[PDB]
RNA sequence: AUACAGUGAAACUGCGAAGCUCAUUAAAUCAGUUAUCGUUUAUUUGAUAGUUACAUGGUAUAACUGUGGUAAUUCUAGAGCUAAUACAUGCAAUCUCGACCCUUUGGAAGAGAUGUAUUUAUUAGGAUGAUUCAUAAUAACUUUUCGAAUCGCAUGGCCUUGUGCUGGCGAUGGUUCAUUCAAAUUUCUGCCCUAUCAACUUUCGAUGGUAGGAUAGUGGCCUACCAUGGUUUCAACGGGUAACGGAGAGGGAGCCUGAGAAACGG
């Protein structure tokens, strides 16, 4: 299978980004500089970026920084930054509720809950103990926030109130969940559990204990991902082992090992993109793509820089991946799926790009 | 010798060994742009080994990365560094650009610091070949003939130029031994009999 | 002396374990001058206080000031009282008035509820407390 | 801000106050603002030499007027006590002084007077590469400094060189000039320094008629011994 | 606390 | 949006005061820079007057200094182990002053060997059975001395003593 | 502990009331036909 | 629709405007920079390469690189000061009312107006190893006897100017740089003296 | 003036750009004062750096020439030039211990020693009342700084006639310290009626401790843990007032420059 870059670092991984940008003043003449082509204008992070996230009218997309903290929205359109804000502090985790960017919800490292409209920043809330994820309930709109305490935050954004926050057995939550067709939350802890929860009631479901013969290393479950068919659920653990589970059943169908040991930091359900059975799961140094019936790895996508999150815009072959370098990094699989309407005459520059394996 | 470097194959021309060897020592040469155009031809033979090292020996001789790269690329137990089957055709082509690069004069506070972390990283280094960069500093003095004869000096060589050659040999030696000290390899000739070599041309040179 | 998630030390003072010359880890401290006498305390303690003016990094300069302590539940600091005899022209009389002043307390001193504390003016410790004992009686 | 009201302006000038809505700036210079002389109102409302700032300006450029031995073109340079005018297109050397009442007063020298000045000792250090040396009350920064020489005294500096020949201690019988206070002006004896460690210091001081006045140490300025100025007075 | 801060009225001539 | 001033805060007595005016750029404040271990990353900042400061936004290398036998290496920092203001700069690997981390051993070693010719005259050679132990194992424990957010380094010196045992009780 | 928020609060907080409305559709699954798989998730 | 040619070999240009719409046909789909055959451009332009260098569209809005749509877009560029302002894409199309070329390579045929004409460079070398490189001046040779001239004729007056050469070694920069090391020397010559007297002063003193 | 040399449009560099209208506030404004050993600071003033070169490159372009689009702007693309105090690069000495005590100033064998800037660790420690202050040394570190490839006027002293050696007055630059112009916090004091205003404060820090983040910097200014504290009938807190007796530039949000602004600039 072909993997395409159309926008990162071409450099070897020991040299640093900024002295490439050294280099740039000197390169001019060569005339690679001249045929390189950017995909949206300023797509880079001063430093590094966090994570990534497309609007679901895919008409728009947003990021965030490390220095200076900064929330970049990027619209598809006319290829170009549509704004850069400022926030006080290093954001954790974002949501974006609205179909278009206008209103999101950011957990910042400073245990705060910013909501951002159009305008600009409406207000900010501070949770009781350290945020590590959110999520949004689109039917009845309460915000769930993990935390570092057993006890999982709720915020109704209805009657705008903090409700009664949901008591976990074990302490830590690193991802939480939540399945459209059923409405089960699944919450991600430190032990080797996975916490599911009723979203009508309040009331606890069931618990599943994940299992590794391979390694008997202690190992935290990093994330949780639910398909859209409501009956499949996947689990990253630290160790690098992706769990699929058909929730009905205890046991796991597929078990994959990424093979690098790295905690698992996304997993994306690739329905959209057409030939259904196909799942990403992403590490630090790489996310592969491979069939959920079969196991068989299908592309394997390996940048030169650390991984932080990874993002598929739908119904399309486009993956946004943050990374620690300056040029935040865009990939394209032919095989998958069409190029979006916006990189229309991608296809065209197909031979021009880099080609990696 | 930028030609040289584009060859399309290095290897077949009438004499590639000799030539070889003389990319050799230019690799070793001070001027660090002269080692690029000899790294450059030097690669025009395909060697498997040092295909899969070219980065890091070009982030040796750029300046800007020279320091980064031998904390990463020279570190013993380094995740990157050189493999222990790739270590004899490789830490070869390690021993002259270092070489070139402690010929380089320090004349300024970074290249002061660049000579220290010339000497620093020899440790890393297993014996044998800290032997090597000694023998190759000893090289150019020509000491056979002294420790051959009734040690007794030649006045042709007693001359200004081959003051100024044991004078960077001995620095060299100097700055090893205060980096390795009890686990300085010694050796008679590589590094001992070129030691006593030159003292033996100041006491001939300061009398005559 | 080391109750906190921290190692308390004072910066700058090392003890070398292997020359292991003395028993007694090495103690900085100085004389914060005024003719006031630095307690033996102090110099033989094993405390390890910051703001403290004989073994800290703050100096005592500007009003030197007298009064007597209210307060010593909280922790390093105290409370002091100080009354005077305000004038009145209007009336040509004079009306008592007090203030209280938070002063910090090295552990070097104990002081209790009613003693006389001369007290002197150092950089801000804290968001109220600009001041430093420095003599109890 | 960069403009001075007349009325505005500190007391010691002896400036009219209706002359004119505004007032020389004294620019940035070895003296403090409040008790230094610029050139402008020393040469035309003390010396009349001048009658407009323009007319300064004219001699400014002629480079006839030094300050301390060195040409200044400035007409706001803010010359003080213990500084030195020479002007050796007319042969005058004045040396500024404040007067009992407390403005300054344009003191007549020789030549010999305006070769040196006095300067208190406002601070003894070791400066980078171990090298000792003082600063003075106008900010003269003077390096190998004799080792007796202490903040509070009093060392005469020779102008061509910029180097120490002499000093005076800081001492009881030693002959003052206040600097500052409502005796500014006032000359006398030393006769007990009354210290407040982390306070002002206070010196008591015995004029020649024997009346005795209290003055902080900041506004004393050690000039000689009893009976032997080192500088003429008026 | 003493001021010690010189006062213009004081030296100016109040005869008028 | 990050201000020092003290006029949003209440008096002394409990009164709440009435924000006297707005923000001003002199008494300006700036959020925390996250450093964490990972490929030198540095970002300057233009501070009043001419002076700039050095932004350690990510950093894996450091000069750490034996200060017993009174030497510095610089080395990697594999990563935090213990922070005494707050747990969760540990889980995440943030690097601030104070902060306890891992260093590796490979230079102290190597300098230990050839000053001594002795694997890690004699008397001399004799260290703590702490550090001992640290070096067997390949990775010592360090404090962070230096302060990455404000001059862009991690300098530090290798827990000894009192201090050792200390941290390794807490450990 | 109610300082710097370390404790929670469920007053009004009035500027996120009404920041979003719920939508009336809810889960694509039925009310009955999701309780079931609940009761029988994981066995 | 138009086209300007550069021929930089010779520094010509010329404006050439088409009615039939098979050769804007031929370009359609292209990419600036992306080369064309001159054949299919038309019999005179056979054996001629063009590379596609940018153009400007019917309402005025000009080709830039790196977007790669066939349709303007607002674009957020720089003259720090950043505007956004409508850019057309760089594929040709038919909104595109005038197209720049290059000349890569010369086809059988000579165009009168870039291939027959020639334009000279406006100015010369100034810079002393600049003329050097230009005349391959040897060391020894002075760049003072090449120094190039222009003739200037105003009325019945006539006279030549020349350039001011730049870096140029004269006597009065090695002066300069005697007196700054003698006056570094004597710097320190003063500072020795200095401490030998405070030296002796404290001699005197202990 | 055969490099140019007077004047000099344009352009590139350098410096500086820091009245009005609304509201209203009781010693939180302001006035006086103290401290900054807790601090930044353009400029002025004085000091302060021995550690290819008879002068490197475009890795460079404006102005300028020429070709065009657009209804159109301090709207624009293509091609072709040429400079710097703009942009990158960069180069056979001095001082000590001093035998011989040879000559008794004196020479002198040999042994030695020899930047600055940041960060960390360690050692020693003239100034103030007081310091971990000044300063010095050692081991390392640095996206390791700086240590004249600059300009005007004059053409002196020597000779080893080579335009050979050696040079006078200035301008513009540059490290550190002090000084000055300021700024920011900061001590204590400072005429209304008041209880028919008795509790206020922890009300997303209230009082303090430890560690961290921010900050020219001290400091709950902010953050993690910990103790329940802090003012007040000696009037806290609240209310009224002849308390004219501090804000914005269409409205809120974010950002950029500078020594100095959250700028009447963008």
């Amino acid at each position: 299978v072909s993997v395409y870059q159309v926008s990162g670092t071409n450099v070897s991984r020991s040299l640093p980004d900024w002295i490439a940008k050294k280099r740039k003043r000197q390169l001019k003449n060569d005339l690679e500089y001249q045929n390189r082509v950017e995909l949206i204008q300023d797509f880079e992070f001063s430093e590094a970026s966090n994570k990534i996230k497309v609007s679901r009218d895919g008409q728009y997309c947003m990021a965030t920084g490390t220095y200076k903290p900064q929330i970049h929205v990027y619209d598809f359109a006319n290829l170009s930054l549509k704004f850069d804000r400022h926030t006080d502090a290093e954001n954790v985790d974002f949501t974006i509720l609205s179909d278009d960017w206008t209103k999101s919800v950011h957990l910042q490292n400073d245990r705060s809950i910013q909501f951002q409209n159009k305008g600009g920043l409406h207000y900010t809330t501070r949770i009781p103990k350290f945020g590590r994820s959110l999520v949004y309930n689109k039917v009845n709109c309460d915000l769930y926030v993990g935390a570092s305490g057993n006890e999982l935050y709720r915020l109704n954004l209805e009657k705008g109130r903090f409700l009664n926050p949901f008591k976990l057995d074990t302490e830590g939550v690193n991802h939480v969940s939540i399945n459209e067709v059923n409405g089960l939350l699944a919450a991600g802890t430190e032990t080797n559990v996975v916490e599911f929860w009723d979203p009508r009631s309040r009331s606890r479901v069931s618990k599943l204990y994940l299992e590794n013969n391979i390694d008997n290393r202690p190992f935290q479950v990093t994330t949780t991902s639910f398909r859209n068919d409501g009956l499949t659920f996947a689990c990253g653990t630290s160790n690098g082992y992706s769990y699929i589970y058909d929730l009905r059943t205890s046991e796991p169908s597929i078990i994959k090992d990424q093979g690098y040991g790295f905690d698992i930091k996304k997993i994306i359900w690739l329905d959209n993109v057409g030939t259904e059975n196909k799942i990403v799961t992403c590490d630090k140094r790489i996310a592969k793509i491979w069939d959920r019936l079969d196991g068989k790895a299908y592309a394997s996508m390996e940048p030169s820089v650390d991984i932080n999150d990874i993002e598929h815009v739908p119904g399309t072959g486009m993956f946004f991946t943050a990374n620690e370098s300056i040029p935040m990094h865009t990939y394209y699989i032919p095989s998958l799926g069409p190029s979006p309407r916006w990189c229309s005459f991608l296809d065209s520059i197909t031979e021009e790009l880099e080609e990696k394996p | 010798l930028k030609t040289l470097s584009k060859f399309k194959n290095i290897k077949n021309v009438y004499s590639a060994t000799e030539l070889h060897d003389h990319l050799m020592v230019l690799l070793g040469s001070r001027n660090t742009d002269v080692q690029k155009l000899a790294l450059d031809a030097l690669l025009a033979y395909k060697n498997p080994t040092l295909n899969k090292y070219r980065d890091n020996l070009k982030n040796l001789l750029d300046d800007t990365l020279f320091k980064d790269e031998i904390t990463t690329f020279l570190t013993e137990n380094g995740s990157q560094s050189i493999k222990a089957e790739d270590e004899k055709v490789v830490m070869p082509y390690v021993l002259r650009i270092f070489f070139g690069r402690a010929q380089v004069p320090p004349t300024s506070g970074q290249k002061r610091s660049r000579k220290i972390a010339v000497i620093s990283v020899l440790p890393n280094f297993k014996k044998p070949y800290i032997n090597d960069f000694l023998s190759l500093a000893s090289e150019r003095l020509d000491y056979n003939y002294f420790f051959g004869n009734s040690h007794q000096i030649n006045s042709s060589k007693a001359t200004l130029k081959t003051i100024r050659r044991m004078t960077g040999f001995v620095n060299i030696v100097n700055s090893t031994l205060s980096v390795l000290r009890t686990n300085f390899p010694l050796h008679t000739n590589s590094v001992l009999q070129p030691l006593i070599y030159s003292i033996a041309m100041a006491y001939y040179v300061l009398d005559t | 002396v080391q109750s906190e998630r921290a190692f308390q030390k004072q910066p700058h003072i090392f003890n070398n374990p292997k020359v292991k010359t003395s028993k007694r880890t090495k103690r900085w401290y100085k004389n914060a001058g005024l003719g006031f006498k630095t307690p033996k305390t102090a110099i033989e303690g094993s405390y390890i206080d910051k703001k403290c003016p004989f073994t800290g990094l703050v100096s005592i300069r500007g009003k030197i000031l007298t009064g007597t302590v209210v307060s010593t539940k909280m922790h390093r600091t105290i409370v002091i009282r100080r009354a005077y005899l305000h004038y009145i022209p209007k009336y040509n009389r004079y009306e008592k008035r007090h203030k209280n002043v938070p002063v910090h307390v090295s552990p070097a001193f104990r002081v209790q509820v009613g003693d006389i504390v001369t007290v002197g003016q150092c950089r801000p410790i804290s968001k109220t407390v600009r001041f430093n004992v420095v003599k109890v009686s | 801000k960069k403009h001075l009201k007349r009325l505005a302006a500190p007391h010691h000038w002896l400036l009219d106050k209706l002359s004119g809505c505004y007032a020389p700036r004294p620019s940035a210079g070895p003296h403090k603002l409040r008790e230094s002389l610029p050139l402008i109102v020393f040469l035309r409302n003390r010396l009349k030499y001048a009658l407009n700032g323009r007319e300064v300006k004219a001699i400014l450029m002629q480079r006839h007027v030094k300050v301390d031995g060195k040409v200044r073109t400035d007409t706001t340079y803010p010359a003080g006590f213990m500084d030195v005018i020479t002007l050796d297109a007319t042969n005058e050397n004045f040396r500024l002084v404040y007067d009992v009442k407390g403005r300054f007063a344009v003191h007549r020298i020789t030549d010999e007077e305006a070769s040196y000045k006095l300067g208190k000792v406002k601070k003894v250090q070791l400066g980078k590469k171990g090298v000792p040396y003082v600063v003075t009350h106008d900010g003269r920064t003077i390096r190998y400094p004799d080792p007796n020489i202490k903040v509070n005294d009093t060392v005469k500096i020779d102008l061509a060189s910029g180097k120490i020949t002499d000093f005076i201690k800081f001492d009881a019988g030693k002959l003052v000039y206040v600097t500052g206070g409502r005796n500014l002006g006032r000359i006398g004896t030393i006769v007990h320094k009354e210290r407040h460690d982390g306070g002002f210091d206070l010196v008591h001081i015995k004029d020649s008629l024997d009346n005795t006045f209290v003055t902080r140490l900041n506004n004393v300025f050690v000039i000689g011994e009893q009976g032997k100025p080192y500088i003429s007075l008026p | 606390h003493f001021e010690d801060r010189f006062d213009a009225r004081e030296h100016k001539d109040r005869s008028n | 949006g990050i201000s020092r001033d003290s006029r949003h805060k209440r008096s002394a007595t409990g009164a709440k005061r009435a924000q006297f005016r707005k923000k001003r750029k002199f008494e300006l404040g700036r959020q925390p820079a996250n450093t964490k271990i990972g490929a030198k990353r540095i970002h300057s900042v233009r501070t009043r007057g001419g002076n700039k400061k050095y932004r350690a936004l990510r950093i894996e290398t450091g000069n750490f200094s034996w200060a017993s036998e009174g030497i510095s290496k610089k080395t990697r920092i594999a990563g935090v182990v213990y922070h005494p203001s707050n747990n969760e700069l540990v889980r995440t690997n943030t690097l601030t002053k104070a902060a306890i981390v891992q260093i590796d051993a490979t230079p102290f070693r190597q300098w230990f060997e050839a000053h001594y010719g002795q694997t890690l005259r004699a008397a001399s050679a004799k260290i703590e059975s702490s550090v001992e132990s640290q070096f067997s194992a390949g990775r010592l424990y360090a404090c962070i001395s230096s302060r990455p957010g404000q001059s862009g380094r991690c300098d530090g010196y290798i827990l000894e003593g009192e201090e050792l045992a200390f941290y390794l009780r807490r450990l | 502990k109610a300082s710097k928020g370390r404790k929670l609060n469920y007053s009004v907080q009035d500027p996120i009331a009404n920041y979003e409305a719920p939508i009336t559709s809810g889960y694509k699954w039925s009310d009955d036909q999701i309780d079931e798989f609940f009761a029988g998730l994981l066995g | 629709m138009k086209l300007n040619i550069s021929y930089p070999v010779n520094g010509s240009q010329k404006t050439f405007e088409i009615d039939d719409e098979h050769r804007i046909r031929v370009f359609f789909d292209k990419r600036i920079g992306q080369e064309v055959d001159g054949e299919a451009v038309g019999d005179e332009f056979k054996g001629y390469v063009f590379k596609i260098s940018g153009g400007n569209d019917k309402q005025g809005f000009p080709m830039k690189q790196g977007v790669l749509l066939p349709t303007r877009i607002k674009l957020l560029l720089t003259k720090g000061e950043r505007k956004r302002k409508s850019v057309r894409g760089a594929i040709v199309g038919p909104d595109l009312a005038v197209l720049a070329l290059v000349i890569v390579k010369k086809g059988e045929q000579e165009l009168e107006g870039l291939t027959d004409t020639t334009v000279p460079k406006r100015l010369g070398p100034k810079r002393a190893n600049n003329i050097r490189k230009f005349f391959g001046l040897s060391k020894e040779d002075d760049v003072r006897d090449f120094v190039i001239r222009r003739e200037v004729t105003k009325g019945e007056k006539t006279y030549t100017k020349a350039p001011k050469i730049q870096r140029l070694v004269t006597p009065q920069r090695l002066q300069r740089k005697r007196h700054q090391r003698a006056l570094k020397v004597r710097n320190a010559q003063a500072q020795r003296e200095a401490a030998a007297e405070y030296a002796q002063l404290l001699a005197k003193r202990l």
